[PDB]
Order: C-alpha cells, then structure tokens, then sequence
C-alpha cells in the first residue's frame, strides 16, 4: 500500500512520465502525503524528527522540517509557500504539466479553471480513458484526508483548548498576531500540514508551560509563507547539495590535522529548524 | 480467479445447462499445462471444440 | 401477472438463480416495446407482454436480446410489481 | 458439438502479486502432501466405479 | 533520408520516451515535409493521389487530400486551419509541447514567437544548460527548412508562372472573396501545402476544359479554410471504419446458407466512400 500524493500523480502521455518518482516512504503512513523527494523538489524544505523525552527516553516525537532556501536571496525568492493569492504567481503553473496545474487549482479551489479544463478534456481520447476516474481518485483522496475533519479533527477539536497559536511571542514581533487569523482562512489541508511542519517555541502541558528555544526562526507570512527571520539579517543558510564571483575572504588556516585532533568534540549541525508560537495539550 | 465465478466451483458442474463456463475452464487448464511443457505462451490451431457427454451409455 | 392475483395452486418451487437461462443466441438480436433493463451486467432485462390480447405482464429475459435504444426506467412501474421485483431478485 | 469457441489467439493472465502472495499465506498452512494422496485415491476408485 | 519537419522535434525533458510515430514519408519524397502521422494528428486528413487518367501510360498522376471531419462536427470543430488570426485560440497551445508550439508561431511567421519564448526559458535549467544548444540547433534547422521553402524571391526556390484559380463562383454569387489575400498571408508554405492537396473542379488544357465534379467539396473564410459546402447539410462523413474473453460463441447447425447477398455484392465493385476535397480551378497554356 502506497499514499504519497506525488506517488498518486500521473501523466496524461508516456512521454512526460512523471518519473524520478516518489522517495520510497511512500509507502509509510506519515500524513504529509509528499514523498520526501518532492518536499525537496517543489518548496527548498526537507523534513525532520524531534526526539521529545517522553518524560524519559520513552517515545515521544515530533516531525519537522528544515527549509533549504538561501541566504542572500529575498522576497519570492525566499516565499515557502503561497496563498491562492499569489499559487499562480509563485508556480507559473504553465510549466507544469496539466494534471499538476489541476491539482493546484484543486488546492486553491479555482473550480473555474478546474471544470473548464474537465470540460475540455471530456471529449478527448484520453480522458475518454480513464484520467478522468484516476483524477477524481486523487479528489476522492485528498476528500477522505478532509473526510478527517478539515477544522474539527484538525483544530476545532472538542479538546479544542489544546490550541496552536503560531502568533509570535515576542510582543515585539509586530507583524506576526493575525497571521494566525490567516491561518484559519488557508485551506485546512495546508493548516494541518503546517501544523505537521512547525515546532512550538513552547507548550503548555499540565505537567509545566515549558520553552524550547530562545527566539522565533521566522514569521507568519500575508500570501504564504516566507524565510521570514522576525527581525536583522538572514541567518547564513549553508546549501548541501557560471561566469561569476565567488570571492571568500577565508582566514589563512594553517591549523592543520584540526579534525583528528578534535572530531570526537560535538560536530554541531546547523540546518534551521522551526520554531513558533505556543502549543496547548492536556496533560 | 479471474473467470467470473459466480458460482463455487463444484455449482458449475452440479448445473448441466451450461457448457459455456464448463468449456472455458477446460480449454484453460490445457493451456496452462501446455505452458509449463513450453515456456512460450501461445495459441494453436485456432479452431477446437467440445461436447459434454451425457450418458452413461454414452 | 400486471395486476391479477394467483389462485388454485398447491405448491411451489422456490427461485433459484440457476433458473435465468443465459441464452447464448444469435449476435443480432432486435426487440420492441418497453424495455426495462435489470442488470446490464447480467444481460437482464423486463418486457411488457399480453396473454390473449387481453393478460397483461411481465416477462423476464437473460442473453443478448438487443433491442431498440429507447431504454425505459424502473421508477416508473407499479408499487406492486416493484415490491414483487425486490424480493424475488433477493439480492440477499 | 454443443460450442463453438471462437479459438483466436487468447491467454488469460493476472499479476497482482501482492495479491498472489496473500493467497500464498492463506494457503500456507495445509500438509497438502497428505491431503492430496487421498484424492488420487478418489480418482483411482472412481476408475473402477465408472463401470458396474 | 528523413525529411519530414517533424523529425526535427525533440525537446528537453525528463521523458526518455518520444513518440515520434513518423511515417515512411519521410524518407519517400514529395515534399509535403510532413508524415501522414501528422496529417491526422493535427490535420484529420488523408493524402491520396488522383489517377490522373491519360490513355498512355504516362497517366502522371497527381497528389491529393481528403479531410476526415465528423459529419457531427460544428463551427471551429470542421475549422480545418485556421489564420494566424484564430489558430492560438482553436489548438490547446499549452497542453502541446513547448516546442511545437514555437514551431506553430514561426510557421505563422509571428515576431511574438521570438518575443514570448526566447524570453521565458530563460530561467530554465534547460535553458542554462547545454541543452539550450540542441535547443536552438533545432530551431535553426527549421529556418533552413522554412527558407528553402521560401518562394518569396528571385533569389529563392520558387519563380515563374503561376495558373491555378481559387475563390470560384458561388452559386449565389456573392462578390469575390478575400481567398487570394488569405493565400498570400500564409507563408508559401502553406500554398505549396494548398497546391499538393486541392483539386479544382475544372481543367482548363491549352485550348480544352474538363470538369470533375458537378459542386465545390470544400470552402474558404478569412478565419481559415472550413470544411463546408455552401448548401444543404453536410454530406455523410464516411466514418472512421488477443487476450482470453468471456464471451465465446455458441455452435451454430454449421450452415453457411445464403452466400449471395454478400457474395454477388462483393463481386460488385464497393464504392470509394470518401471526400476529397475539390477547390478551385486551373488553367493550361502552351
Ligand atoms: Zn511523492
Ligand atoms: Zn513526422
């Protein structure tokens, strides 16, 4: 049994397979629907485990995602995410395939352009084949992870107090607050998967509130969201994987044998995490 | 499998108004055992037929 | 029977799916009149008949059996008969 | 003959191995090797049952 | 050699699986530069050849055209090709590959094209790449192809005469008709596509006419070249005409019975039912 949404996707022709497919957690059950490959692909973001001590060693975790933007460029270029608002403007759906572009416009709810294109198809030879059925699997899909209520089982739960807020904590950190508003007007699919991607700075428990991380990695964005450190320049981003500059000014370096001395001290990664806002869970 | 059972095997036979199903069936089993003496699916003459006999007398 | 209602019987044989004969027929078949299909799966189909002139009812029909295009609706048919439909396909 | 078949060129096959394989399972459990043996027996009486 | 346009196409994608169905056109030689493939695929027409009778066996025949449009069909539908006016709204662009789509554009002889495209993959990764290269090598070899059908110029394939008529007289004689100006905007390409496809209903030899059909098969708008008749609706379209299954047939009494009603008729010649398409009028002259 297979369920990454990428996985799901198909190609009207045998020409423009949708090959380089899915990363082979499509078949585990993780509720991002994503393969990790396109997470990668499409949004510069891979995600993560927090190892939660369940009181203990014993089991409690949580996913996570890094982003992989950079970090001198700005504006689009540092978007994550759009809204409806601007999915177009961020994904110049023309480039994509047509099924990709439907399922865009499924996820914004452009049913304009999404009856329109049905309309067309109807009478071609291919979607007089069965694309037809296989695209309206895929809604029924995404209709059964709605089918999970959309703000019910995802936020309007009847524990409904074990609230998320993404509102910065810094009441300094203006422009954050009605980003949560925001929230709820993003289609609950994407609120979920949000919900999935972004660690708390804290969480009320019964047990304690208790604080995670000493400031807010980025902020709420008014389209969708953005590598939006709250205030001062861009943290340096490191990329893992023309004719142009690429001075670095390095230190001289002449410590050498640096790494069999020290390699045995704590080789601290860097990859930026998440962190945002107040979690609620009873006890 | 595939062959449409609408019925448990052993209906089809305890029925003597087809010869449909009952035909299919056999005409299927020789070609699978003619695959195993032969790995190359393939056909044949392309034209066979059967009877079911009836009678003890028969 | 459309409408009439059986008497002067004895005993019965209760319905067995075996008895729906699946004629194999001749590839071009051509019918007439009302047609109500019961399962385009199964080939089933319902036609309006009279005894006489002068018995209406309904015969049941499996096979080929192609007819006109003009396919009629179940909806449309007498509670009664509807009801007598219901259990004697017994899908159950 | 009581049939025609059309008798073109035909074969029936499936492939949904995961689904071949869950037969498989099911399967597993029978000492067929002993149950079989009874059946040729029914097949060797049935030899001779075929006349009276 | 291949000579068919669409050969040349190719383009950059993750794909490993190019459908090129192109026929033996393209190695036979008539200059149509494109594979019957294609012809149907965009064009739902047949390239057929008059046997251009003579009582010598120089019967020189000649090729010919004829449109495969449902009689069901409507407006745009029985539009058969459109004017640079029309074609980017009549064929789903987008959805047809990036380059064909540019190939369309140049054949419409569009500055757009270069205007629209060259920009945009820009950001591209192919266009960053070394597939830029094969990208617009293609495209060159579509310019030498488009200029050697160039007839524009003395200094160009194309001279001399010139003797076929279009734009023949309407039964209600409605004046004139644009139909050379339509011409001589598409590229001489399309002409030379015109003049291997369209029969005229007449010949005029030097000094002698022979006529082919009573009526026009095919008409011309301003939009594009329709497949329509002035009058009456449209003729009957002559329509498009291994594993185990359940259904298998039933013995019949192995009888054969009537033969004739198959077997004399068979033995009559069946017509061709077709519909080439006969448009215009051509001359002769010593
Ligand atoms: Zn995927
Ligand atoms: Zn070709």
């Amino acid at each position: 049994v297979n369920r990454c949404i990428f996985a799901s996707i198909v190609s009207f022709d045998a020409c423009i397979t949708y090959k380089s497919p899915c990363s082979p957690d499509a078949y585990h059950d993780d509720g991002w629907f994503i393969c990790n490959n396109h997470l990668i692909k499409r949004f510069k973001m891979s995600k993560m485990v927090l190892p939660i001590f369940d009181e203990d060693d014993n089991q409690f975790k949580m996913t996570i995602a890094r982003h992989l933007v950079g970090n001198k460029e700005r504006g689009i270029k540092r978007i994550l995410i759009p809204s409806a608002t601007n999915y177009q403007d961020v994904f110049n759906l023309n480039s994509m395939m047509q099924a990709e572009q439907l399922i865009f416009h499924l996820i914004y709810n452009n049913e304009n352009a999404v009856n329109t294109i049905c309309d067309n198809l109807k009478y071609t030879e291919g979607f007089t084949s069965n694309t037809q059925r296989v695209i309206h699997s895929v809604y029924a899909t995404t209709k059964s992870i709605l089918d999970t209520t959309n703000p019910n089982t995802f936020c309007s739960r009847v524990s409904r107090d074990e609230l998320r807020f993404f509102d910065v904590t810094n009441a300094r950190a203006l422009r954050g607050g009605a980003g949560d508003q925001l929230f709820n007007n993003y289609s609950g699919f994407l609120q979920n998967l949000i919900r999935r991607a972004v660690a708390p700075e804290y969480l009320q428990i019964d047990t304690e509130e208790l604080r995670f991380r000493n400031c807010a990695t980025c902020i709420i964005d008014e389209t969708g969201l953005v590598a939006s450190v709250p205030d001062g320049p861009e943290l340096y981003n490191p990329i893992r994987s023309r004719l142009q500059i690429r001075n670095v000014l390095k230190f001289e370096g002449d410590t050498r044998e640096l790494d069999r001395t020290l390699s045995g001290y704590e080789e601290y990664p860097t990859y930026v995490p998440l962190f945002l806002g107040y979690q609620i869970i009873n006890s | 499998s595939t062959l449409e059972m609408t019925q448990p095997l052993l209906e089809i036979f305890r029925n003597k108004a087809d010869t449909r199903q009952i035909a299919a069936v056999v005409f299927s089993t020789l070609a699978f055992i003619h695959n195993r003496f032969h790995p190359l699916v393939t056909n044949f003459t392309n034209k066979m037929e059967f009877v079911v006999t009836e009678t003890n007398d028969t | 029977l459309a409408v009439n209602r059986l008497f002067g019987a004895t005993e019965t044989i209760d319905f067995h799916p075996n008895l729906l004969v699946y004629r194999q027929s001749s590839p071009p078949v051509r019918l007439t009149g009302d047609v109500y299909v019961v399962d385009k799966n199964e080939k089933v189909f319902l036609v309006k008949h009279v005894f006489s002139n002068t018995v209406p009812a309904y015969l049941l029909i499996r096979g080929d059996y192609e007819s006109s295009s003009d396919l009629k609706s179940l909806r449309d048919l007498n509670p009664w008969v509807q009801n007598t439909l219901l259990k004697l396909l017994i899908p159950d | 003959p009581q049939q025609y078949i059309n008798s073109g060129t035909e074969i029936p096959f499936c492939d949904d191995a995961e689904f071949l394989n869950r037969l498989l399972k099911h399967i597993d459990p029978y000492p067929l090797s002993r149950m079989y043996y009874n059946a040729a027996n029914t097949m060797f009486y049935t030899t001779m049952e075929n006349y009276a």
